[PDB]
């Protein structure tokens, strides 16, 4: 069971800025998912294999990282993207996730 | 100094090439060597290896079902078991034992072969077995009359569970190709059939179906020429977590 | 004369009055580290009686449907007896192991089983990327089950699995199967816990099956390591 | 195309039993798993287990898997989930998920239901 | 024939010479050998 | 008992014999040994003197052979438009034999193999899109050990090598070849490893540190020119000085990912998970045999 550290647990961010998170995991994994979860709604997949965004994902988002350490980058923040965010490993069973990104709009 | 002169085949990059090139590390000390069992220093080791073939390749055989021949009790005189191709290099039963994987590599081969039954019925089953060899040029046979007169072994079910049919090695030449034609003179190995000597007698209380596991290998005479790719893997794609390594 | 076998080794003795010619893995008998071959300095401690001796597993029912039975060492062995308190107290090991495998039936039952030892077997998963878990591969002493033993679960084949060091049980021929497995690894000495050098695979080729009145068929499973050595002597990381 | 319909919220009993269905439509129901996720208040998410419909194989966490078994239909194209022993735990939003179409990773969800457990 | 002017000995060429073969390992893995005579 | 066999063996002749308590064709194989049955026992035989040499399928004749490890393309122009997901001009590989499977599914048919790696690298430009020429680059292959620090840039410090072994090279020149020694910290390499590699039980399965050659980083050391060309490496090692140990059975089904054995199979038979071999009519269907 590895254990994903998904660091900082909250943030705040204006429209425009650049908000970045990191996904930390107690071993090393391969390659590393993302999810946003709005508030009430389901998740959403964005990032999958630390590269490439899913269906109905702008190019605001973007992902990188190897070895035991994955972040999420968005170059432009938007009001309407203050959900959850989650990190999730392929690699082994069981599938793990993150603790959780909360984030709002001052 | 030397005067010298460049020979066609300069600068090329032969995959075979048998040369000696710069070391990476220098005075690096390799690990001591430690006795591991079971080293390999020639292939030929391993095909002489029995193995399991599959005989069943049908449909409505799932699984393990396809390793044994289910042998039952038989109200005629006079039938016919099974057939097993004999091509080594084509897709048949002989395709996935140790002597077929190993022999896919190579396009030339030579030798005598083995096949091994073990008769898994219970102990108070009783029958005989004929396991013929025809060489090449006819038909399979489809009677023991016409079966018999190759090469054959008539088999006794008793203490000793199995029985070696040899295959000799008999070619006009010494050796035989993969080529995708199966019938060609320079391929063909003939066929094998095995026919019921007398019958599979149970009794009530054994179960009446029983099962043979054929195995193969290869003598100490076998031999293996001009080295190819194995066409039993392909990939038409990048596997998975192959971009992973350039992250 | 190859028929009727014992072994005597430790505090326990095993009779077979059935039995084809104990395999031997690759001609290699187990025997202690030699002095050329020893990477660490400290003095090793060396058990014998103690830890050589057979340790039999939990029997397993043998049906129709049984898709085979798996066990890997020392992993198996890691929880029992005086062998199983040198793994916990001690940093490293290094030991052969001495196979053998009890089934039995009557005269008039019909079935055959592969018993292999497969070294440094490497499990795989069907119709999916990701590796297996710490759980799935660490059964501890009640071993797993094959999930496609046709391929091995490896991906590899069945057929070939002769390869490796192994026996039969036919139920006509011989009603048990004995295998001696020498220290398989590229290290002179090895941590317990993580790595496992030898998987023990019990597979129904043949499926049972009888018109007689249907009885529970055991399948038991006695490990005896041999030749024990163990490094490392510190508190109990179990 | 495809559209994952899963009941509403459901109460239940301090050690009935549970019965959760999935539904599977615009894709073949043998192709792909079927993944099952878990929701507590303000917690994040867990992932109990799958299983494949074709053979009916299913694989779980080793936590879940003694609390949890899966059941597959082909016919109806209906997956199905079941727990025992509900308790102040187990009340949660639980998700059947799968795989994308090549990518991995859960990218088609369900609409979730949400259990509730009462004494 | 060998040209190797290289200091380290890995960095020679192929070695192919080594023609020993032990098969009794893996086709007569048993400790009491079998004769050309029923063994059971 | 070990020998030295250059050839195949003779066949001897053998006459006409029955004899009680002599059965050279029973064996069992519940012993796990193979069948000694002898041809000139199972049959009668002519005495043939046997000249075929067994030299092509020595381990060390078989395993070594150049086969591609790895292929990768880059983009060469400036890059200061382009995202990172993109090369920047240097591209790291982790050493692996398992990218392709050719030469992995050959390497598996053995538990523990020891040899020196021979790497090749081999290079080819071209132009992305009016035609101009095909420039002469000069690429650097730097040798970085497994964890150490590698070039975050194609201009960075890391590059100057004072320690790490490195390789220079022209497109023009002949492909650069440099011997890799055995480096593992055992006495062979594991192909097949099974356990974790870490103390906790986080760690990945079959995932082997030490059995990692290291990281190669390639970079086009000369700055990026006017125009956008496309380049592409292409890494051949060749296995020496072999030495093999515990063959395996050869793998069937399709490869699905590096990082571990899992596996598929394909829809239907061939290599099909349920069937391996194709499916025939029955056992008594003969799908070759001969008609005239």
């Amino acid at each position: 069971q590895i254990v994903l550290t998904q660091s900082p647990a909250a943030m705040s961010a204006s429209p425009g800025e650049k908000v970045t998170m990191t996904c930390s995991a107690s071993s090393s994994v391969i390659y590393m998912y993302w999810y946003q979860q709005k508030p009430g709604s389901s998740p959403r997949l964005l990032i999958y294999d630390t590269s490439n965004l899913a269906s109905g994902v702008p190019v605001r988002f973007s992902g990188s990282g190897s070895g035991t350490s994955y972040s999420l980058t968005i170059s432009r923040m938007e009001a309407e993207d203050a959900a959850t965010y989650y990190c999730q490993q392929w690699s082994s069973f069981p599938y793990t996730f993150g603790g959780g990104t909360k984030l709002e709009i001052k | 100094g030397v005067p010298t002169y460049l020979l066609p085949g300069s600068g090329q990059f032969l995959t075979t090439d048998d040369h000696s090139s710069a070391p990476a590390l220098p005075c690096f000390n390799p690990t001591p060597e430690m006795h591991i069992p079971g080293q390999v220093r020639n292939m030929l080791e391993v095909v002489q290896v029995e193995s399991m073939m599959e005989i069943n390749n049908t449909e409505s055989a799932v699984g393990m079902e396809r390793l044994k021949v289910d042998i039952s009790a038989l109200t005629d005189v006079d039938q016919l078991l099974f057939n097993i191709p004999l091509d080594i290099q084509l897709d048949g039963p002989l395709r996935n034992t140790l002597v077929g994987n190993i022999s896919r590599y190579y396009t030339h081969w030579s030798g005598s072969l083995e096949m091994t039954f073990m008769f898994c019925g219970s102990f108070m089953a009783a029958g005989k077995l004929i396991l013929c060899y025809t060489p090449p040029g006819g038909s399979c046979p489809t009677t023991r009359e016409t079966a018999m007169l190759g090469t054959h072994i008539v088999w006794d079910f008793g203490l000793q569970s199995s029985v070696t049919l040899i295959i000799p090695w008999i070619s006009g030449s010494h050796y035989r190709m993969f080529n995708n034609d199966a019938k060609s003179t320079n391929a063909n190995v003939g066929y094998v059939t095995c026919f019921m000597q007398t019958n599979l007698i149970v009794p009530s209380e054994s179960s009446d179906t029983c099962s043979l596991i054929g195995f193969i290998a290869a003598k100490d005479d076998f031999s293996l020429r001009l080295m190819r790719d194995s066409p039993d893997i392909g990939q038409l794609d990048h596997l998975h977590a192959a971009e992973a390594a350039y992250q | 004369s190859d028929r009727v076998l014992q072994l005597k080794l430790g505090n326990s003795a095993i009779v077979t009055q059935e039995a084809a010619n104990y395999c031997c893995a690759y001609g290699e008998w187990p025997n202690y580290l030699p002095d050329h071959e020893a990477v660490a300095i400290d003095k090793p401690t060396q058990p014998e009686t103690a830890t050589d001796r057979f340790y039999t597993l939990k029997s397993v029912k043998w049906e129709t449907g049984s898709t085979g039975w798996w066990w890997k060492l020392p992993d198996a062995l890691n929880n029992i007896g005086m062998f199983g308190q040198n793994v916990q107290h001690h940093y490293l090991y290094r030991s052969g192991f001495l196979i053998h495998v009890q089934c039995n039936a009557t005269k008039f039952h019909q079935g055959a089983l592969l018993v292999v030892a497969i070294p440094e077997h490497q499990r795989g998963a069907h119709n999916t990327n990701t590796s297996p878990g710490f759980d799935d591969i660490m059964k501890g002493e009640e071993g797993g089950t094959f999930n496609h033993p046709y391929v091995l679960d490896d991906g590899t084949s069945l057929a070939c699995a002769t390869i490796f060091p192994h026996q039969w049980i036919n139920l006509r021929t011989n009603n048990s199967a004995t295998i001696v497995l020498p220290w398989m690894n590229a290290a002179p000495m090895d941590f317990p816990l993580r790595h496992n050098q030898w998987t023990l695979a019990i597979i129904p080729v043949v499926p049972l099956g009888t018109r007689t009145t249907s009885s529970m068929v055991p399948i038991t499973v006695s490990i005896a390591p041999m030749c024990c050595e163990f490094n490392g002597l510190r508190h109990a990381i179990t | 195309q495809v559209q994952l319909q899963q009941p509403g919220t459901e109460l239940v009993r301090p050690g009935a039993s549970v019965k959760l269905s999935c539904k599977a439509s615009g894709y073949s129901f043998t192709s792909y798993w079927m993944n099952w996720v878990k929701q507590r208040p303000g917690q994040g998410l867990e992932w109990i287990g799958m299983i494949h419909p074709s053979d009916s194989e299913t694989r779980l966490n080793q936590r879940f898997k003694d609390k949890a078994t899966l059941t597959v239909d082909k016919s109806s194209n209906t997956a199905y989930m079941q727990l025992s022993s509900p308790t102040s735990e187990d009340s949660a939003v639980y998700y059947c998920a799968r795989e994308g179409y090549d990518y991995d990773g859960f990218a088609y969800w369900g609409q979730g239901t949400l259990v509730t457990v009462s004494a | 024939n060998q040209i190797n002017f290289y200091k380290d000995s890995y960095a020679a060429s192929a070695s192919k010479q080594d023609f020993s073969q032990d098969p009794s390992k893996f086709t007569e893995p048993v400790v009491e050998g079998l004769k050309a005579a029923p063994v059971l | 008992i070990e020998s030295i066999i250059k050839t195949a063996t003779d066949t001897v002749k053998s006459e006409i014999n029955a004899e009680l308590g002599v059965v050279p064709s029973l064996n069992a194989v519940e012993t796990g040994a193979t069948s000694n049955t002898e041809p000139e026992e199972a049959i009668q035989t002519r005495t043939v003197i046997n000249q075929h040499g067994v030299s092509e399928t020595l381990v060390e004749n078989f395993l070594s052979r150049a086969a591609l490890v790895s292929k990768r393309s880059f983009e060469y122009k400036d890059h200061t438009s382009s995202t990172a997901r993109a090369d920047k001009n240097f591209f790291k590989w982790t050493i692996n034999t398992r990218s392709f499977v050719q030469l992995r599914r050959k390497l598996e048919l053995f538990t523990y193999l020891r040899f020196d790696a021979e790497i090749t690298i081999l290079t080819t430009v071209a132009v992305n899109g009016t035609y101009v020429g095909l420039p002469d680059l000069t690429l650097q292959a730097m040798f970085v050990p497994t964890g150490a620090l590698t070039p975050e840039k194609q201009d960075s410090f890391h590059w100057q090598s004072g320690s790490n072994a490195s390789v220079f090279f022209k497109i023009s020149d002949p492909p650069a070849r440099i011997t890799i020694p055995f480096m593992c910290i055992n006495s062979a390499y594991s192909v097949f490893y099974d356990g974790f590699a870490g103390f906790e039980k986080n760690g990945l399965y079959g995932i082997n540190p030490a059995d990692t050659i290291g990281n190669l980083c390639v970079r086009i050391v000369n700055e990026h020119q006017p125009v956008g060309f496309t380049v592409t490496v292409r890494v051949y090692m060749k296995p020496k000085h072999i030495k093999a140990w515990a063959p395996r059975p050869p793998r069937t089904l399709p490869y699905m990912s590096i990082a571990n054995a899992n596996y598929k199979g394909k829809e239907r038979a061939p290599n099909a998970l349920s069937a391996i071999i194709g499916n025939r009519d029955s056992v008594k269907t003969m799908p070759h045999n001969i008609v005239n």
